[PDB]
RNA sequence: AUUUUACCAAUUAAGAAGAAUAUUAUAAUAAUGGGUGUCUUAUAUUUUAAAUAAAUAUUUAAAUUCCGUGUAGUAAAUUUAUUAUUUGUAUUAUUUAUAUAAUAGGUGUAUUAUAUUUAAAUUUUAAAUUUGUUGUUUUAUAUUUAGAUACAUAUUUAUAGAUUAAUAUAUUUAAAUAAUAUUUUAAAAUUUAUUGAAUAAAUAUAGUAAGAUUAUUUUAGUUGAAUUAAUAAAUAAAUAUUUAUUUUUCUUUGU
């Protein structure tokens, strides 16, 4: 039985400890803000 | 109530009630809810941690109180948050009767957990004593199955 | 209590009077329409 | 999203239309298919002392009411269960069959009370140590 | 009034209020001062693994040895970015850097003196700046993290040449 | 439905790619099975209606 | 020597994932106020009281009473329980788009009555209100789409009088025990609160003003009557639904 719903994104270490769950959450949020793999955007509202 | 109070305060203080982005963001940020913590009403008339040295004899030699085991035993414990439990002579426990009720009550507005008393299951599985909505004991399914199978019925 | 929309696409579809804005300003002159250019992005950059 | 949801509507009283006024004034008589509602004849009027000294004229006799008024009252009884034409109208006064059918339904086969005219029968002899705070 | 017609469900209030999430990503974005319960819960959980591990005593909590302050002091985390245009192929006396908003002039000069060894720092000109905002192809408004602009002044002009 | 044909509708709207996997294939129910034959169209040849490949 | 009169005609296949962890009920196992871009402390983060309420109740008698606004434990911890995102797209039902358009170069006439081609002959559109039934009043641009609730029925277990005001009396024939509902939009300001005349509740109710109320080709009666407030007098009449009396007669006649 699932301890968390299927739509919850897994943010945890490979062992199962949540010591840096907020650190990983902040890393994912920074990735969502500006992904390092972001290519050449096409929008007219470019960041620069 | 608190949301409307904060909204009126901000409207009277810093909101121009125009189409500006300041007010447009305030109208949505003021809906956020603040921290709620049940603060017990302090008693400046009677300090419970002050009566520790009351109703005690003292040794004339060292001029300090006598650690009476009978007093330590019969001492009544009054609860408080910064001073978790305080011993007090049982003669003065009457003035602290309201602190007892405020401590026994769940530190939460009754209308937040009122969904308990509004159904039969929780009305039977929960306790309602001095407005303390603490869940009673409940056997596990394995436990009740084992009990019934041992009772052979 | 009313909203002002200067020039918005009609019922049948966006016309040239709005595509001019879409190509120059970057979005429709109302601001209520979100700029969505995934199709041309796929057609050119990808 | 969410608004005031409507719930089930409670039905009216099964004997709501029959009126104590009718039950006091008129009474039903005759065979089932020729029932007539009859009330005592005479003229009711309050007059001063010294009038109608002779009592032999004042007669206690029953005369039937107008057929249109009888039809109206019978229709007031017929209001209940109108769609079933196979169901005869109710009666001005409840009968033994009605009092029995009030509990003869299978949903009342377990209740010891309300059975065989419990409300109609006089109460039982209470205990001698009976007392209330 | 016919109250028996309704069932026991609380109707939604009219007019309905907006979610407390601030949706404006412009120049005038406001920081919400109201503190939520989830914020305290998350802070406590990242501090000492609430509620599995027992809480450390008040002494260790308020001391300099508490894990967050200890890690911030022994493993500092400060993002200092140099603008390539300000010092690339031009002998400039005022190079500019980007820092987090929690730093100051003294913080930046100590940073450059201890980590990178840039001791000759005349004056640092501080100026905050809202994070860069932009829309992607589908039109979602994603704003970059905020950054503080600093304009450090040196005694000698510096330049990093770009071999063309 | 006992047998839901892939071109039929059941709690769903007509999506072309979901209801027609192959346009040249016609699905029928033969012996309580989904049989997928080739689609034919009727054309008038020599005074009779002959069946030709519909896609072609 | 240039040289084709005037007028008269038509909505149809639809190219594209530009249709779904989609709408609405349905889960009787959780629950301290949800707010992500969050993140120091709280003299500044406290809501409580024996009543009808997020707890909602298996009958028709009698009885207070100047329209009787009414029915009681079925089991004593017993199985009518306020349930919810996936160990079935949870299951079972129900509903669902308003973007994208080449279409014909002339059938009736040419001094003026309005589609059916032999030429004429015909008319001013409907639905409501006006009962002195109009010439009064009001509405309708068109296309597509929503729009309004009295059960046309009863197979063997099966068993159904009345009557006095009352105490009473009972020598007269039957029966398919089933209840739940009952147009719509409106004709009015008092109510219950909140914020500095607006805001949010009230299908609350108006002896109830007015209108709208979706389904051709059908198969049997009346076309201006009746009108007695109140002791023992054969009977009100129209309209409509079901339903019943084959008697004489020279023909006829809806009682
Ligand atoms: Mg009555
Ligand atoms: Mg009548
Ligand atoms: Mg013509
Ligand atoms: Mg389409
Ligand atoms: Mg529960
Ligand atoms: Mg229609
Ligand atoms: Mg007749």
């Amino acid at each position: 039985q699932r301890k968390l719903p299927k739509h919850f994104p897994v943010v945890q270490a490979s062992d199962g400890s949540s010591l840096l769950r907020e650190e990983t959450i902040a890393c994912m949020e920074r990735e969502r803000r500006l992904p390092h793999n972001m290519g050449k955007l096409y929008s007219y509202h470019r960041p620069y | 109530m608190f949301r409307v109070t904060g909204l009126q305060l901000k409207n009277p203080v810093v909101f121009k009630q125009g189409q500006g982005m300041f007010s447009h963001q305030l109208k949505r940020l003021l809906q956020k809810k603040s921290i709620h913590r049940y603060n017990w009403d302090p008693l400046p008339m009677y300090d419970p941690r002050k009566l520790v040295h009351a109703s005690r004899h003292m040794d004339v030699e060292t001029w300090r109180e006598v650690p009476d085991p009978h007093w330590d035993e019969r001492s009544y414990l009054v609860p408080d948050q910064m001073f978790y439990n305080i011993p007090v002579p049982p003669e003065y426990k009457d003035a602290y009767w309201w602190r007892e009720l405020q401590a026994r009550r769940v530190q939460c507005p009754v209308e937040w957990v009122s969904h308990r008393m509004y159904n039969k299951g929780d009305r039977q599985r929960y306790d309602f004593q001095d407005l303390a909505f603490r869940k009673k004991f409940e056997f596990s399914y394995e436990e009740v199955v084992k009990n019934a199978k041992d009772m052979r019925s | 209590p009313t909203l002002y929309l200067y020039r918005f696409p009609g019922p049948h579809g966006p016309g040239p009077y709005t595509m001019k804005y879409w190509w120059t300003l970057g979005c429709f002159p109302t601001g209520m329409e979100v700029p969505f250019r995934l199709h041309e992005f796929l057609s050119t950059y990808q | 999203r969410k608004a005031r949801r409507v719930q089930l509507q409670p039905t009216e009283y099964l004997a709501q239309h029959r009126m104590q006024v009718w039950q006091l004034r008129f009474k039903e008589m005759g065979p089932p298919f020729s029932r007539v509602w009859v009330a005592l004849g005479g003229k009711m009027r309050r007059r001063r002392v010294g009038r109608q000294v002779d009592v032999k004229d004042m007669r206690y006799y029953w005369r039937p009411i107008e057929p249109q008024y009888q039809r109206l009252y019978m229709s007031r009884l017929r209001i209940r269960d109108h769609s079933n034409k196979l169901r005869q109208p109710m009666r001005l006064r409840a009968t033994n069959a009605d009092i029995g059918s009030g509990s003869s339904s299978i949903e009342w086969e377990r209740a010891s009370n309300r059975k065989y005219g419990a409300m109609l029968a006089p109460p039982k002899r209470q205990d001698f140590e009976f007392r209330v705070v | 009034w016919r109250t028996w017609e309704y069932q026991h469900t609380r109707p939604d209030p009219r007019p309905f209020p907006d979610p407390p999430v601030n949706d404006y990503f412009g120049r005038s974005r406001i920081w919400n001062p109201i503190a939520c319960k989830l914020g305290y819960v998350r802070k406590k959980a990242d501090e000492w693994g609430w509620p599995n591990k027992p809480p450390p005593p008040t002494g260790l909590r308020y001391s300099q040895e508490f894990f967050p302050f200890f890690f911030e002091r022994y493993f500092p985390d400060a993002e200092v970015r140099l603008l390539l245009d300000s010092v690339l192929n031009n002998e400039t006396k005022r190079p500019v850097f980007q820092i987090p908003c929690s730093m100051s002039k003294v913080e930046l000069v100590n940073y450059l003196k201890n980590i990178y060894g840039i001791d000759n720092v005349v004056r640092v000109e501080v100026r905050n700046r809202r994070g860069r905002r932009y829309k992607n192809e589908v039109g979602e408004i994603k704003m970059m993290d905020d950054y503080k602009v600093a304009v450090v002044e040196l005694d000698t002009p510096v330049s990093v040449e770009l071999k063309q | 439905p006992r047998i839901l044909l892939d071109r039929s509708l059941w709690k769903s709207l007509w999506i072309t790619k979901l209801q027609l996997p192959d346009i040249n294939r016609w699905e029928r129910v033969v012996n309580s099975r989904r049989v997928t034959e080739d689609r034919y169209a009727f054309v008038e040849e020599e005074g009779v209606m002959h069946k030709v490949n519909w896609g072609l």
